[PDB]
């Protein structure tokens, strides 16, 4: 058993010692049907785009505390290229649709030996903003190597570190304090998710369908499923084992939908 | 087929691209093309296939001039994650290649040989 | 038992899981989510207008402004700073120096229970005022629309055109109440409570739903502009409600420790 | 009647003085299957790219003469983007599949007035390479506007402007004479095509369908369906006509079938 | 009559289109071309191998180079210079000088009737010796192959391979004439007479297809390599083309004026 | 895939073993060996007798 071959396209993938799926509140999630909000013809799947893409994530050593977490947004990693991981055929087409609207599968990476042990935490959390300290600017390519993980600061529990705007100075400066936008660590296993440890599995997925505010959103600004990584307890090893372990991540698209040509994106 | 200490583990994947303009090294351009990742359990290996895409039916055996014809883009594999292995276990491992005749290979019109092994 | 949490998805577990015993009656069902929300809640307190009205003005602003601000109340329990759609929350601790105070507003209650991550329902206005012997007047527009604010002289009194219009008005009794329900009325499909996104394609402030929202409710009394009096009045604003659903679970805000 | 209205995609266009249409060689045209050659899934037609694309060919005086053509090839048009012509979504799929296989739809565009006379001649012309002179460079974008024309000089007559090898200096320089590729222009009226002149028509259309030496050839180097516009009997118009009538075209692909993944092509 | 050409398509027009008259019989069938081609013809003259053979270099070549050239006749319509396929025809008529001619070659007489673009057949090698008494060898390997070139001595007598292999020989006899027919043997699907494309895939020369050929020709004499004599001789070889099919039609070469 | 070749024993596999696509046509039969040998070939030469 344990042994899970997915075929799609022309890739395939497999982890020998998985553990199963995980779908969420939907038994078959790939069901859809196209958006009731459009009148144009929408540009349904074709094979070409059913895909397995995977994509390296930063390492992990014995310096890390508890909670500190990496994210990753959708679908806008596919725009600024995280870590090896590209759309590439992808991105050439949802540049030039202006309504996008799709599921996803996804099955991360890790294998720790067996004189090991600390839990990971796999888990998309829906429709969040974890990417950006209040200055306006989303973050970058650049500046993920200078931290290799987020150290969950009281300000993320307080929800303090979202974006605000600017206030106008006909007014008093503010004192702020909460935003409805923030991550409860305590509480962070209610979304679809599973524990990740050197106890038993190696590598293991998740599976959702769509939800959305509205039919379909726009193409390149919104993001409903970050998915983040998060350690509950740290690794110990003695010297001689396996120093500072590596973790990639495999994103598959499930139906997409795709709506409106025109000129390939060049942001204002 | 891997060989190595059961209580070491790793990922690998292997890639295969038809013939583009230069030959893709790095991890997205294998990652676009066609590719298989790979674990290390209780078994030992992992059945590939190449593909069999061609302007043609019938390919050629050597290339005189190495054309379109002839060569079908490179073949690679890359290590995805770290081989991953406990203290007091040696370093390295390693794995054997094997390469066969799927279902469909064909051959056609023999010629004549060569007897460079004689000398 | 013997099963383990780590596949993601456990089932309960009663008495007789491990036990000897058995399986207790079900006790009641205060429970269901389109019968928890539906209770009377005040948000906040408005000034009554008595004037022709000026509202605020987009995102920055210079002194030397001349808007009419605390009286409208954009009412969402999402936070809400200076009658338009903020993202955070304030709460003006040192509030010593000059510059105006913004009107905050946020719906207190409302996450401590709210595990959702979307909401969907209809409300009702109640308003009551909080000063004695008082008579007054509500207004409404839509969501995704705007005040009108002119006035037009009549027999040398010059009176304002909210009295009139078509989205609907309320006149009260004398020192009553007014109440109505009132139903959805939003461009986009349903109410979030977390948001990626922004307002247009490029150069906005990445997280305020702009039109998933429900509109607001303004207070003034029935009089000509030129016979209004110097000391000034409130009057609160509550909402209930109403045949609501939900999708999509999620956290909690955080308790403290201290 | 003559008011044909195609429909195809999102697009929609019509000429109100048209003829008909032509096909070639098999009433209906649009019909295939996939090649018998690959083994892998190929990537069949999807509705986002069904469409004409359209795009300015150079304008045509009184200075030229006769048997003067310009010449397109297909599908290395979309490559190096003539006349503000690209593919746009169609090059950015076409860049990934190694093998590309596609019958095209064409009508050619001009209106002259009651006034004028002068015929033109709308032809694709199978398997040509009309586009070079021996040096071994394909010719580009820059150097089409130095001569608005391809003057017919005898060179394309007898076949002596294809580009021809490096001899090797062991040998003796030679004294080339012919060529299998050629244009005889008394001749060309035997390939799909139709007289456009100031007589009946104003915009008038080709339609074809796949020829090949092999099932399916290569992504970038093909080019079976040049078409050459050429003049038999130049124009004449008093002063007061409408000086130098304009040239464009609109290309249209039909079922196309697109075989295996790689990298975005870069040019070796 | 009264229609127009301008459409593209007309059909024919008898007698009775517009005079009186009545139409005549069909004459016959000459016309058919799986019977119109099919007919001896020779394409060149060969020089005869007489010894360990070699063959000539890639496209460019400097001086000091050892091959045996003008010994091979790669069979094809198509213009071929120096026994490998190139794109043009060359006819030296100023042959003056120093350095080598090269062995040149084309079908003439095909292109004249040719009004195709892609053609199909199978073919017969028909070989003759000009010179008299002569007895000799014909050799053959197939289209994507090539020749092997060595020798092993068998008792002091140094004798090369090409007398054995796989491919088929043919021994002629005391001045007779040696003839087979062949078949397909090209990867490619069916034979271009135009070609646009390239051999690899970037840094080649437009529009040889290098692999859509049939084969090649050469003649040698039965004897070991030390017992040679000085005199060259030469050879010629025929081509009658058999079962031939056609498609998409085109032009015809260009007739002079002049 | 998932088999490992150490039993000594290991089949083929098609494109559909792991990926998308199906099998080919057989080409043809230039293979079994009672026609693949039959084909001319001198081994030697030889000095010919003229005596006892």
């Amino acid at each position: 058993d344990r042994v899970t071959t997915q075929t799609a396209g022309n890739t395939a993938i497999n982890t020998q010692s998985s553990l199963g799926v995980l779908c969420a509140y939907v038994e078959d999630p790939t069901k859809s049907d196209p958006p009731s909000s459009s009148t144009d013809q929408p540009t349904t799947t074709f094979t070409a785009i059913d895909r397995w893409y995977t994509g390296r994530l930063n390492s992990w050593t014995k310096a890390v505390k508890t909670f500190s977490f990496q994210a990753v947004p959708l679908p806008g990693a596919f725009l600024s290229r995280q870590g090896g991981l590209n759309g590439g055929a992808f991105t050439a087409t949802l540049h030039r649709h202006f309504l996008m609207k799709c599921g996803w599968q996804v099955q991360v990476q890790c294998n720790l030996t067996q004189f090991h042990q600390g839990a990971l935490l796999v888990a998309m959390v829906p429709e969040t903003t974890l990417d950006v300290k209040p200055d306006g600017k989303a973050k970058s390519l650049q500046e993920l190597n200078e931290e290799q993980w987020v150290e969950m600061s009281d300000d993320y529990r307080t929800g303090k570190n979202m974006p605000f705007q600017s206030l106008g100075t006909y007014y008093r400066p503010p004192n702020w304090t909460w935003g409805p936008n923030f991550i409860n660590p305590y509480q962070v296993t209610v979304f679809p998710h599973q524990i990740l440890n050197a106890r038993t599995s190696t590598s293991v997925d998740i599976n959702v369908p769509y939800i959305g505010e509205t039919p379909t959103q726009s193409s390149e600004t919104q993001n409903s499923w970050t998915l983040l990584v998060m350690v509950l307890v740290p690794l110990d090893y003695k010297e001689g084992a396996t120093t500072d372990p590596e973790i990639t991540f495999s994103v598959r698209p499930t139906s997409p939908y795709f709506n409106g040509l025109r000129n390939r994106y060049t942001a204002g | 087929t891997f060989c190595g200490p059961m209580m070491a583990r790793g990922k690998f994947l292997l890639s295969y691209s038809p013939p583009n303009g230069t030959q893709p090294q790095t991890l997205s351009e294998a990652m676009q093309c066609t590719y298989s990742i790979w674990d290390i359990g209780l078994n030992s290996s992992w059945t590939f296939v190449v593909p069999y895409i061609s302007p043609s039916d019938y390919r050629e055996t050597r290339a005189i001039t190495n054309s379109v014809y002839s060569a079908d883009g490179w073949f690679s594999l890359h290590k995805l994650t770290k081989i991953t292995l406990p203290p007091d276990c040696p370093q390295s491992p390693c794995i054997l290649f094997f390469a066969s005749a799927g279902e469909d290979y064909t051959l056609r019109l023999p010629v004549d040989c060569n007897p460079s092994y004689v000398f | 038992s013997t099963d383990n949490a780590e596949t993601g998805v456990i089932e309960a577990g009663n008495t007789d899981t491990d036990f000897s015993g058995e399986l207790a009656a079900p006790g009641s069902n205060h429970t269901n989510v389109k019968f928890l929300f539906d209770r009377s809640r005040l948000l906040n307190v408005i000034k009554v207008l008595e004037k022709d009205a000026v509202f605020p003005r987009p995102f920055p602003t210079q002194e030397g402004a001349q808007q009419d601000d605390g009286y409208f109340c954009l009412l969402t329990p999402r936070p809400t700073v200076a009658s338009r759609p903020a993202t955070r929350f304030g709460l003006y601790a040192n509030p010593s120096g000059s510059g105006v105070l913004a009107n905050t507003s946020l719906d207190f209650n409302f996450y401590s229970l709210a595990c959702f991550t979307y909401f969907r329902s209809d409300l009702e206005v109640t308003v009551v005022s909080l000063e004695p012997d008082l008579e007054f007047a509500v207004g409404w527009f839509p969501s995704g629309s705007e005040y009108q604010a002119s006035s037009f002289v009549y027999d040398q009194l010059h009176v304002p055109f909210h009295f009139t219009g078509r989205t609907p008005r309320a006149f009260a009794s004398k020192g009553g109440k007014v109440s109505f329900v009132l139903p959805w009325n939003s461009v986009s499909s349903v109410l979030p409570v977390r948001w990626g996104g922004a307002s247009k394609l490029s150069s906005a402030t990445r997280g305020l739903p702009a039109h998933a929202d429900w509109g607001t409710i303004y207070a003034f009394v029935p009089r000509p502009n030129e016979k209004k009096s110097t000391a000034v009045k409130h009057v609160a604003v509550y909402i209930r409600y109403k045949n609501a659903r939900a999708w999509c679970p999620s956290m909690l805000p955080f308790r403290s420790y201290k």
